[PDB]
């Protein structure tokens, strides 16, 4: 009766994760509740032999030697920290021992070929990765960086995260790792311009990582960190002599960083196999502790250490001889293994079962450091794919920082003050044209107005009015119109200006031509020549516009920094109409019109002295065509040179139309209206 | 008694790496039998007890525990060939005060002495090649390098040590790159940043993929250099079995591997009295047919180190060692720290537990790796052996593709044609001056003032001259003679215009005052205010020469030189004010001359009015000078068009104002 069956244990009281500060009172209690019950093990008694591994495998090797080579034979081993658990689980197959880790999360321990006799109540760390990928997909992040300490737990967690992000279309664009000094990888992260960083390292290493982060200025509006939620709630305020940054300086470096953890405690008020709810368990464990749970390490993982003892006892119960066990016999080991494998029971941490992948807790908690205190921002279940968001995440500027400063394509527009001014000038120009037209057609033959050819001057003013009202299409940029309505503004430029120039220059070119060739007379030929000129011009323009329609085209410029804000670097791109082939059709058109203008100037100079009275004012017509010719021959190539500058081209076209259209109307009509009706 | 040592080696033949252990036993026995013949340890004798560790972390720890419990009082640990068990054993030495000395562990993680304070290593580690790479870079002036690291512990630690080795030197890291399974999702970034020297830290089977992707980006040839680790198996490139092998060999040809040197080439006598070549012959005739391991000399030197350390530790002096004596472990550690002697692998000396040894370089030729130099770490010297190292180019690959500044030149044929046209303008102006001066007595010329005409011909003659000073860029003019010529041209242009038009406005003043020597005084008074304006200009801002550089992007014609176009021009703090003042004064003079000319044309002077000519010339000048001012100041970033416009408008204006004044009189005289 009461034959003592001993178990070995390694509780880390310090180091990278001081889980033993609360996981030891968890088993010290669990051994009393399991020994007080008679239905569990009446013939045996579970006793504990424990040491302090301190997360250091060097101490764990010496203590495993002292455990495996002393007289009292141990039936099972219980390591904590991940490195100690890996060492023990890989060494134990030489002694035919079962290993049962209560606080090991390394995903590398899931394969049964390398650790064939290992079990754990702690869930695998691959549960953090679906939550991270969900938070990356929710906020549209596609490029993340990683920095982790080169421990197998973090390496395997990062490999699983890499596989998960590769599945979801996310890319890990930068990767850093360090053994004991993170200055170099943090400086490389700052040089490489990493925005969304994922840190996988212990708290004692996290303090140094973030001290170098503060000295490197790798925090603020542009960067966001994803840490692990297993740290103490004040790890950045703890005095540490190995790191320089003052706690008030370090509180700024850790700000707004997101952390994920697992619940590990059943929130339902149902009673477990031990006949106690989760709240009574927490209250009893807090009574067994020397200090508040907020300052005791490993308080979150104590239910796992509680359930590991019960799983061990329930597995030894179904196997009922245990004193004949020795490190040279594997039958008792196989029996206890097949009894542990098939274990399923309702413990304090929920439904305890030892599956192969190590995934039995579904809920993951997400929280954020807001003002020096953690706040829970939501939960996530990956087995059902449901995210319960609380909507309490605070960001600087009210939005999550986006990585990879993109390109914003903005258009350059015409300064609307100038366009409005020139439009007002053109409106006054067409009202002046209609006033002079009403004048010259009201006095059709009442007086000597008929001595000057009246219809030629009338339709000259008509062409002038069209060419002057053709400035509105030439000024309509993408600011007022949009793309769908745009291709008709291009033809409203071309037809109006071409027909206006043809009708307002051929009509006072044919008059000069007829003065020359009959005065150095016929009433209808003066209209036949201008009709032929305008018809042939319209033919030569329609062949171009129909054979090669004019369509929009964007010319893209080099990137510039619009740092009038703190936002994206834009690139400006101009939009304007062009043909599939350009500067050949427009060049030939300009050359032909320039030849007509030169011939007009020549004929107006050759006939400046004739004193005919069949035509009244050919000299003012000659001056008008000289001015029109000089303005158009100056401002035709200028708008071809300044095409990539919208305001200069528009001013040099619109003012070279406005001035010419004012000068021709004045020179023709104010002498006649002045001498006729003074 | 005997002084016992615990040797931990893979001895069995079931493991593939046991070929190392069975290779070094022929060597260690050569050291053991020697020590007992010369009797370095006089009262004691050394015995090394071997234990099989098949590199399983389970079997090796079992052997270590069984040697601790059932074995003699071991004073030291010796060996450890596989790093997985070697780190496990080395981290726990503090619990038994055992000092381990390895001869085949090369991972750099064992270099830090906060985690492994009792570990010693006779073979140069993986991160001991960085000081050699530094001296190789300083030998070829490669001051800018990129890196390609595989994200695992050993290679990331080598890279993190390299970052601290180059600190303080002039060498720069352009971009650090990392990968885990696909190596050339990162080689494209090394091609985009255009690094020419690449330091690689990756394993053997990743190197084939790295090189087969560097073949795609064409990151090979006469302008790229690879420096990867050389501890790879011989003929490692034949074992990769989708990528063609010929392209792999063409892409990898020329890489420089860096790895430790097995034996010393010096012929001086070692601590054992034999030279390295004699020891090599003794080793090659000691083992019959066992495969030769490259760690045999390091095991020989490790045994001699152990012997000398035990000698010094026993002369420093508790006689037994129950694994609890901390003082004896500390004495053995301090005696091991002071090891300094010449053995078959060079000078054995430790610096913080790590060996200071020689590192050789091997360049890849056709189908082999030949030795090209050696770096001695104790003397800190690099000796590249001659005639063996080569490059596919005539010179060693240079980093930092050259950038150079070149001026955006005003095309010489355009300047030539317009300078040949303006001299025709000047000779026709001089012919008109001859016409004016020969026929000065006829009434057709005496009706006009013949001196107010030879002032306007002077104005046009020197304003034609101003075209050249707009074309002098800097292809053939220096700093100061350009800076002063920039104001010589503005004096020339402004006084030419002011004389040329003030003279005809004075001629019109005279005819307007008569009809209702004094003509020169008012053009002198106009030049007075003009020179006052330009002296107030020069006293404030003398138009200092500036130069704008932009668009460092454009490619060359193909000689691989990034040409940076930049261009020089005259500016100041604010040219708008000065140009506006000058043009406003000149326009006021223009309008007040046209007014006075129109008053003369209102009354129809019979044969010398010429006010229609004043009107036409003033109109043409008023439009063309405004156009030339507004277009030259908006095409400043393309100077060829700027010059072709500012010269053409000057030609046109200064020819019209001459002809419309001079030709109507010559056409009626002849
Ligand atoms: C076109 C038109 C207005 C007929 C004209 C054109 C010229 C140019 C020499 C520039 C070709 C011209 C005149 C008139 C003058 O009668 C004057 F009035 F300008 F003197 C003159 O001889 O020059
Ligand atoms: C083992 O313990 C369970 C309660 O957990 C009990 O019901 C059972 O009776 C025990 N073993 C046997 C075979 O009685
Ligand atoms: C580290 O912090 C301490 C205390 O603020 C300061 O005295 C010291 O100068 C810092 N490090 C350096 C560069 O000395
Ligand atoms: C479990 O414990 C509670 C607490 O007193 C008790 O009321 C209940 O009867 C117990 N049930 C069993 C099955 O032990
Ligand atoms: C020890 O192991 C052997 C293996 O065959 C087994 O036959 C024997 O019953 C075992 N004895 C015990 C458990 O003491
Ligand atoms: C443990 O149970 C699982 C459940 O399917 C099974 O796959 C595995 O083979 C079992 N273990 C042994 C040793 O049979
Ligand atoms: C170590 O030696 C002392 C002195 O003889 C002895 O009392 C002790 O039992 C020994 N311990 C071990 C582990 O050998
Ligand atoms: C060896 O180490 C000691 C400290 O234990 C140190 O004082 C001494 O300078 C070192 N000598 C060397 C590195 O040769
Ligand atoms: C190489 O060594 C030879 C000695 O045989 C020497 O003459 C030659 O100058 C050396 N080459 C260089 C580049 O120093
Ligand atoms: N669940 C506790 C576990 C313990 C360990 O894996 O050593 C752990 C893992 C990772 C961190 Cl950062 C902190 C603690």
């Amino acid at each position: 009766e009461r034959r003592a069956v001993y178990i070995g244990a390694l509780f880390p009281m310090s180091g990278g994760w001081p889980g033993g500060q609360a996981c030891q009172p968890a088993v010290e209690m669990a051994l009393e509740d399991v020994n007080s019950r008679r239905d569990i093990l009446p013939d045996y008694e579970l006793k504990l032999i424990h040491h302090d591994s301190k997360c250091d495998p060097g101490q764990a090797t010496k203590y495993l030697y002292e455990l495996l080579y002393n007289d009292p034979i141990k039936i099972i081993l219980m390591p904590g920290c991940s490195s100690v658990s890996t060492l023990v689980a890989e060494a134990a197959r030489m002694w035919n021992l079962i290993v049962l880790s209560y606080g090991s999360s390394s995903p590398a321990l899931s394969n049964r070929q390398r650790f064939p006799t290992f079990f754990r109540t702690h869930p695998s760390a691959t549960l953090h990765n679906p939550t991270r990928v969900k938070l990356f997909e929710k906020w549209g992040w596609k490029k993340i960086a990683t920095i982790q300490q080169t421990t197998e737990v973090f390496t395997s967690t990062l490999d699983d995260l890499e596989e998960r992000v590769k599945e979801a279309g996310i890319e890990i664009t930068f990767r850093q790792s360090f053994f004991s000094d993170p200055a170099v990888p943090v400086k490389n992260l700052k040089r490489q311009d990493a925005r969304i960083i994922v840190g996988l390292f212990y708290e004692t290493e996290a303090r140094k990582v973030f001290c170098e982060v503060y000295k490197e200025r790798l925090f603020g509006k542009k960067y966001v960190w994803f840490l692990i939620g297993w740290y103490a709630d004040n790890w950045f305020k703890i005095y540490d002599p190995s790191i320089n940054c003052t706690v008030d300086e370090m509180t700024e470096a850790v700000e707004g960083h997101i952390t994920t953890e697992i619940v590990m405690l059943n929130p339902a008020n149902t009673r477990s196999i031990s006949n106690m709810t989760s709240q009574e368990f927490v209250e009893k464990l807090t009574k067994r502790l020397k200090r508040h749970p907020e300052e005791t390490g490993g308080f979150q993982e104590a239910p796992l250490a509680y359930d590991a003892i019960w799983a061990l006892a329930l597995a030894l119960n179904k196997t009922s001889r245990l004193e004949d066990f020795n490190y040279n016999n594997q039958t008792i080991t196989d029996q206890i293994y097949r009894a542990m494998n098939s274990s399923s029971f309702e413990g304090v941490s929920g439904h305890v079962v030892f599956d192969a992948s190590g995934s039995r807790m579904a809920w993951t908690l997400i929280e954020q450091l807001q003002g020096g205190s953690y706040k829970k921002i939501g939960y996530y279940d990956s087995t059902k794919d449901d995210l319960s968001w609380s909507k309490t995440d605070k960001w600087i500027g009210g939005s999550p920082p986006a990585d990879q400063t993109l390109v914003i394509k903005t258009f350059r527009f015409l300064s609307q003050k100038l366009f409005i001014s020139v439009s007002v000038l053109s409106s006054l120009g067409i009202v002046l044209a209609v006033v002079c037209l009403s004048f010259n057609i009201y006095n059709s033959h009442v007086r000597y107005i008929q001595n000057s050819q009246p219809n030629l001057n009338n339709l000259t003013a008509v062409g002038c009015s069209l060419a002057l009202a053709a400035v509105f299409p030439l000024g309509l940029d993408g600011y007022h119109i949009g793309r769908n309505q745009f291709p008709f503004v291009c033809q409203a430029r071309l037809w109006l200006l071409g027909l206006g120039f043809s009708l307002g220059y051929g009509s006072m070119f044919t008059k000069i031509w007829w003065v020359h060739t009959v005065f150095t007379l016929e009433p209808w030929k003066l209209y036949a020549t201008v009709g032929l000129l305008v018809g042939m011009d319209v033919l030569t323009l329609a062949i171009w516009q129909i054979v090669d329609p004019l369509h929009r085209t964007i010319e893209t410029f080099a990137k510039e920094e619009p740092k009038e804000d703190i936002d994206v670097s834009i690139l400006p791109q101009l939009e304007h109409c062009s043909s599939r082939k350009m500067n050949t059709w427009l060049g030939i058109f300009y050359g032909y019109k320039g030849l007509l203008l030169l011939l007009g100037i020549f004929l107006a100079y050759e006939t400046k002295s004739v004193s005919t009275e069949k035509i009244n004012d050919h000299r003012a017509v000659g001056m008008a065509i000289y001015n029109v010719a000089v303005l158009c021959l100056i401002t035709a190539p200028v708008t071809m040179i300044l095409s990539s500058q919208q305001d200069a081209a528009f001013a040099f076209a619109s003012l070279a139309i406005v001035f010419s259209s004012y000068i021709t109307l004045v020179v023709l009509f104010v002498p006649k209206m002045r001498r006729l009706i003074t | 008694p005997p002084l016992s040592i615990m040797g931990l080696m893979p001895l069995t033949k079931e493991v593939a790496k046991g070929s190392i252990g069975r290779g070094v036993l022929p060597a260690v026995e050569l050291a053991i039998e020697q020590i007992r013949n010369e009797s370095l340890l006089r009262p004691y004798f050394l015995d090394l007890r071997l234990y099989d560790t098949e590199c399983d972390n389970a079997k090796g720890l079992k052997a270590f525990y069984d040697a601790i419990k059932y074995g003699p009082n071991h004073l030291m640990v010796f060996g450890g060939v596989c790093p997985s068990v070697t780190s496990i054993i080395a981290e726990s030495l503090q619990g038994w005060n055992l000092v381990q000395l390895s001869f085949a562990a090369t991972t750099p993680v064992l270099a830090d002495k906060k985690k492994y304070p009792y570990f010693f290593r006779t073979v140069p580690s993986d991160n001991a090649v960085n000081p050699a790479i530094l001296k190789l870079l300083k030998h070829y002036q490669w001051k800018r390098v990129g890196t390609l690291t595989q994200d695992v512990q050993r290679f990331s630690e080598v890279r993190n040590d390299l970052t601290g080795v180059l600190y303080g030197e002039d060498i720069e890291i352009s971009d650090t790159e990392s990968f885990s399974n696909d190596p050339c999702t990162s080689v494209k970034k090394l091609k985009g940043n255009d690094v020419r020297i690449i330091l690689g830290q990756f394993d053997q089977n990743m190197a084939a993929k790295v090189f087969c992707c560097a073949y795609e980006e064409n990151m090979y040839g006469s302008k790229y250099q690879w420096i990867i680790p050389g501890w790879y198996e011989p003929s490692w490139w034949e074992q990769v079995h989708r990528c063609l092998r010929k392209n792999l060999l063409a892409a990898m040809e020329g890489y420089i591997g860096v790895d430790f040197e097995p034996l010393s080439s010096k012929q001086i006598k070692t601590i054992s009295g034999k030279t390295p070549q004699q020891y090599e012959r003794e080793y090659n005739n000691k083992r019959s047919g066992v495969g030769p391991s490259k760690f045999h000399g390091y095991a020989y030197d490790g045994i001699w180190v152990i012997a000398k350390t035990l000698q010094r530790a026993m002369e420093t002096l508790i006689q037994d060692f129950n694994y609890t004596d901390h003082t004896l472990g500390r004495i053995i550690l301090n005696a091991m720290n002071e090891t300094n002697f010449f053995g078959v692998t060079g000078q054995v000396v430790f610096r913080n537990g790590e060996r200071m040894g020689t590192i050789k370089f091997t360049q890849f030729q056709d189908s082999r790796e030949v030795k090209v130099g050696e770096y001695n770490a104790v003397a800190d010297t690099l000796e590249i052996i001659n005639d063996t190292i080569r490059f596919q180019g005539s010179e060693p690959p240079k980093d930092k593709t050259i950038i150079l500044e070149q001026l955006r030149k005003i095309s010489l044929p355009l300047y030539s044609i317009l300078s040949a046209l303006t001299i025709l303008g000047m000779i026709m102006a001089s012919a008109f001056l001859f016409f004016n001066i020969k026929n000065r007595n006829q009434k057709l010329i005496k009706m006009s003032s013949p001196y107010m005409n030879n002032l306007i011909i002077l104005g046009g003659m020197l304003s034609y001259a101003s075209i050249f000073l707009f074309g002098l860029d800097g292809s053939f003019v220096s700093e100061k003679t350009f800076e002063t010529l920039c104001t010589v041209r503005t004096w020339i242009l402004t006084v030419g215009y002011t004389t040329a038009f003030g003279a005809m406005f004075a001629k019109t003043w005279r005819v307007h005052a008569i009809f209702k020597q004094k003509l020169l005084v008012i053009v002198g008074g106009m030049l007075l205010i003009d020179l006052c304006i330009l002296i107030c200009w020069q006293a404030v801002d003398p138009l200092r020469r500036t130069v704008e550089k932009y668009s460092m992007e454009p490619d060359p014609a193909g000689r691989d030189i990034s040409i940076r176009p930049l261009l020089e021009h005259c500016e100041n703090t604010h040219m708008t004010i000065w140009l506006g003042i000058v043009y406003a004064y000149k326009g006021l003079l223009m309008l007040f001359g046209c007014f006075l000319a129109w008053e003369t044309r209102n009354v129809s002077i019979p044969a010398l009015n010429d006010s229609k000519y004043i009107g036409m010339s003033v109109y043409n000048v008023g439009i063309m000078c405004i156009i030339g001012a507004a277009v030259s100041f908006l095409t400043r970033d393309q100077p060829n068009v700027q010059f072709c416009i500012v010269a053409l408008v000057i030609i046109f204006c200064s020819t019209i104002t001459l002809c419309l004044v001079f030709v109507p009189k010559l056409i009626t005289l002849r």
